[PDB]
C-alpha cells in the first residue's frame, strides 16, 4: 500500500 | 523518548543553536522541523537573488 | 478411527520430564507468588479466619496498601519510558546505527512494546519475573519480527539456573492453552496427541486454564495444553513442541538464529531477587509481613470493642452468654442487684492492639518505598523532607529500572538479530525508505 | 437486560435484545447478528478492515486491573472496605450514644425495657430510691468507636487519589510540598492514564 | 446442509454468550456493588431494615465519589488530540493526511 | 552442592556433576587444574593466562 499503519504513518497524541 | 527520530533530531538541533557555539543554517533546520508550510518556507528561504 | 497409540512410557517420559521438573521444584516459590500476587488482589484473608469472622458475627475488612506501593512503582517505570538506540562503536559504523536505530524502533512500534513492557514490569514487581517471546509473524508485506509477553503463569524456566537473566539455564518453554478445534486446526498432522485435559488440578494450579472452574470443556469447548520448550543440547539449542500425550513437533534446532549465526532461544527472561534455593521473588513480599498487621490487629480490635467481659454471680437463674450478650448490645437491659453482675475491663487490649495497627501502618509505609514517591508520607513535614524522601526512594528503586533496562536491551538485541534474519531487500526499503540499507539484508 | 427493570407494558412499548458477537476462528474473523431464535446476520467474515488489510474485531476495550482467575475490577474495588468500616462505625458510634444501659433492681414493678426507654431519653424520669437502677458507662465504647472511624476515614483518605492531588490539604503544609504530592498522585494515576492512551491509540488506529 | 450449517452456528454462538455470561458471574456482581457503592446505595437491604426496626436513621457517608471525580477529573485535564507522524520525511504530507481524517 | 538442593528425591533423569577449577602459585609459578573428587579432568599444567 501507499501508507499503513507502522510502517509510514505512527499514530500517537498531540496537544 | 521522541515520537519518531525527526523530532529528538530536531530537539538536537533547538539544543545546539540554543548555545549559539555553532551556525546552523536556518534551511537544513526547517528541513528538520514537522512544520506544515515546511515547503513554502523552504522554497521561500531557498529562491534567488533578486535580478537587482 | 482406529489411530494406534500409546506406543511407550520412555518416550513420554523423556518427552515431559523437564516440564514436571520445573514443576515439581518451583512449587514453593510459585505458591508463594501466587500468595504475594493475591495480596495484592484484595485478597488478603484466609477462610478460615473469614469462616471464624463470620461465625462472631464481624465482618472482615481488609486495608489494602500493597496495591499503592506497586502501582507507585509501576508508575515511576512508566514515567521513565526509554526508545531503543543504537550506537556506532566507531564512526564509520555511524550509517550502521543509523540503519538498526530505525529498524528496531519499527518493531518497538509495530508490536506495542509500550504495553508488554508495563506489564512485564508489573509482573516484576508482584511475582519477579518477567518472560518477554520474539518470535515471527505474517504482515503484508512479508515476514516481521514480533514481541510477545508470557505470563508468569504460562513460563517454565530451568530451575538450577543462577543468573538473573538466565545466563545458565538449560532449557525454558511456555504453556498454552488452546481450544482443539483451534489446535486440530493449526497443526492437523499432530491429531494423535490432542487429548482432552477437562479435570481441573488441586494440587498445582499455576499452569491450569486461568478460570478454574469451567463446565464447558465436557463436549463443547474442548481445550489442551500444550509446551513449547527451548533446551539447550549439547550440539545446540533445539526447540521442540509437545502435549502430555506426545510431541506435537519432533525435537528440532531452534529456527530463530541468534546475534553469533547460531540457533538460540528466543525467549528472554528476567529476575528481580534470587534466593539461596534459585527462588525468584519480588517486592511484594517485604510488605506481606506488615499487611497482615494491618488487618488481624484491625479485626482483633474490633471484636474487643462490640464485646463485653462480664462476671455474673452464680446466684443468677439466666444463661452467663445470654446475660453478656445482653448486656453487650447498647441498649441492653440487666435485672439483679449491683453485684451480681460486674463488668470486667478491656479497654487497654483495644488501645494496645490500635497502638500495634499504628504502629504496622508506619513500618509498611516507610518499608520499600518511601510512601513519597507515590505523594502520600505521613503528613506534617515540608517539602524538603519530602524531596528527600523521593530521592532516596528513587535510589532504592535502582535494581528494579536496572532490572527493566537489561531486560529491554536483551529484546532489542534479539529483535536485531531477527530482523537481520528475516527481513529482506523489499521490507527494508519500504520501511527504512533508504536504498543504502540494502547492504544490511542478510547475515552473510 | 432493560436498564429500567420495569417492563410494564400494560402494552406501551415492545423491547427485544439482540447480540453482535465477532468471533476469531481457525480462519479469520467473523461478525454475527443473533438472538436465541434464529439469525438477524448469517455467520460472515468481519466487513472492517485491519491494520494488516484482513478483517478483523473493531470493538478495542481496555480493563484496568486482572486478577488470577481472569476477574477485571476498577480502583473502587479498594476502596470498598473502608467505605463500610465508615458506615458501620458511625451507625454504631449513633446507636450508643442516644442508647443507655441500665441496671434495674428487681424489686420494681416496672418492664426493665420500659425503665430503659424511659432514662434514655432527655426528659425522663424514674421512682424510686438510689439503689433501684444503676447507669453503666458505655461512653469508651462510643469514643473508641469514633476513634476507629476516624482511622478509617484517614485510609479511605490516603487509599485512593492524593487530597492534595484532589485539593485538600488536611495539615497545612508550606505549598511547596503541595506540588511534590500532586507528582506523587500523578506517579500513582500513571497506570490509569496510561489505559485511557493505549485504548485512545487503538480507536485512532481504527 | 445449510440448515445444518446455520443451526450449528446458532447453537454455537448462543453457547459462546452463555458461557462468557457463566464465567463472569462474581466479577459482574462485584463490579455492579461497586457501582451501586459509588451511586449512594452504601447499605444492604437487611441493615436498612434493622436501622429502620431499631428507629436509627440510615446515613451514608459517600467518599468513593470524590475519588473518582477526582481520577475522572484529571483524566479530562490531560486530554490529548490524534496525531500522527511519518517514520520517514518522504511519509511527511501522508502523515498530514492522517492528521487532516482521524 | 546444587543451588535448589533437590538431590534426595530429584534430579533422578537430570544427572548433574561438581567440576572444581583451581589455580594455585607454587614456586615455579602459577598453575590451573580441572580436577574432581574420583580423578583429573586438566591434569595440572601451567596456567593459559598471561599475566600483566
Amino acid at each position: 500500500a501507499v501508507a499503513e499503519l507502522d510502517v509510514d504513518i505512527l499514530v500517537d497524541e498531540g496537544l | 523518548d521522541a515520537p519518531t527520530i525527526a523530532a529528538e533530531e530536531f530537539e538536537q538541533l533547538m539544543k545546539l543553536a540554543s548555545t549559539g557555539i555553532v551556525p546552523i543554517p536556518p534551511d537544513v533546520l526547517i528541513e528538520a522541523s514537522s512544520l506544515r508550510n515546511k515547503p513554502k518556507l523552504l522554497e521561500m528561504l531557498k529562491q534567488g537573488p533578486s535580478q537587482e | 478411527m482406529t489411530s494406534q497409540e500409546d506406543y511407550t512410557l520412555e518416550a513420554l517420559t523423556a518427552a515431559v520430564r523437564r516440564f514436571e521438573e520445573s514443576e515439581d521444584a518451583t512449587t514453593e516459590a510459585r505458591a508463594a507468588a501466587e500468595r504475594d500476587r493475591d495480596y495484592y488482589d484484595e485478597k488478603q484473608w484466609t477462610a478460615a479466619e473469614k469462616a471464624a469472622l463470620e461465625r462472631r458475627g464481624q465482618p472482615a475488612i481488609t486495608f489494602n496498601r500493597i496495591k499503592r506501593k506497586v502501582n507507585a512503582l509501576t508508575g515511576i517505570e512508566k514515567q521513565t519510558r526509554k526508545d531503543p538506540r543504537a550506537f556506532p562503536r566507531n564512526p564509520d559504523d555511524e550509517e550502521s546505527a543509523q540503519a538498526a536505530t530505525d529498524a528496531i524502533r519499527y518493531v518497538c512500534e509495530d508490536s506495542r512494546w509500550d504495553d508488554k513492557r508495563s506489564e512485564a514490569a508489573k509482573e516484576l514487581a508482584i511475582e519477579g519475573t518477567c518472560a518477554i517471546m520474539v518470535g515471527v509473524k505474517q504482515a503484508k508485506g512479508g515476514i516481521d519480527p514480533d514481541i510477545r509477553r508470557i505470563a508468569w503463569d504460562r513460563f517454565y524456566y530451568d530451575p538450577h539456573a543462577t543468573a538473573f537473566d538466565f545466563e545458565d539455564a538449560c532449557y525454558m518453554g511456555v504453556v498454552v492453552w488452546m481450544d482443539l478445534d483451534k489446535a486440530k486446526a493449526k497443526y492437523p498432522q499432530a491429531e494423535d496427541v490432542l487429548i482432552e485435559t477437562w479435570r481441573q488440578a488441586q494440587q498445582s494450579e499455576t499452569y491450569d486454564d486461568k478460570p478454574k472452574h469451567r463446565l464447558w470443556a465436557d463436549y463443547r469447548r474442548r481445550r489442551v495444553r500444550i509446551c513449547e520448550e527451548y533446551y539447550l543440547d549439547g550440539e545446540g539449542w533445539k526447540f521442540c513442541m509437545f502435549t502430555k500425550a506426545g510431541f506435537i513437533v519432533p525435537p528440532m534446532p531452534s529456527p530463530y538464529i541468534g546475534e553469533d549465526g547460531e540457533p538460540e532461544c528466543p525467549i528472554k527472561a528476567v529476575s528481580l531477587y534470587i534466593d539461596r534455593d534459585n527462588n525468584r521473588y519480588g517486592e511484594v513480599r517485604t510488605m506481606i509481613g506488615p499487611q497482615d498487621e494491618i488487618n488481624k490487629r484491625r479485626s482483633k480490635a474490633l471484636h474487643l470493642i462490640n464485646s463485653r467481659q462480664v462476671r455474673v454471680s452464680p446466684n443468677v437463674q439466666m444463661d452467663a452468654q445470654s446475660v453478656r450478650k445482653e448486656l453487650s448490645k447498647p441498649d441492653g437491659v440487666f435485672v439483679g442487684d449491683s453485684g451480681e453482675v460486674e463488668i470486667l475491663p478491656t479497654q487497654d487490649m483495644a488501645s494496645a492492639n490500635l497502638a500495634m495497627l499504628q504502629e504496622a501502618k508506619n513500618e509498611i509505609d516507610l518499608l520499600g518505598p518511601n510512601a513519597a514517591l507515590g505523594g502520600k508520607a505521613e503528613g506534617q513535614m515540608s517539602g524538603r523532607a519530602i524531596l528527600a524522601q523521593q530521592q532516596g526512594g528513587m535510589t532504592e528503586a535502582a535494581t528494579y529500572l536496572d532490572r527493566i533496562r537489561a531486560l529491554s536491551i536483551a529484546v532489542y538485541r534479539s529483535v536485531w538479530a531477527r530482523i537481520r534474519q528475516v527481513w529482506t531487500g523489499e521490507r527494508w526499503v519500504r520501511v527504512t525508505d533508504n536504498e543504502r540499507n540494502l547492504r544490511f539484508v542478510g547475515l552473510n
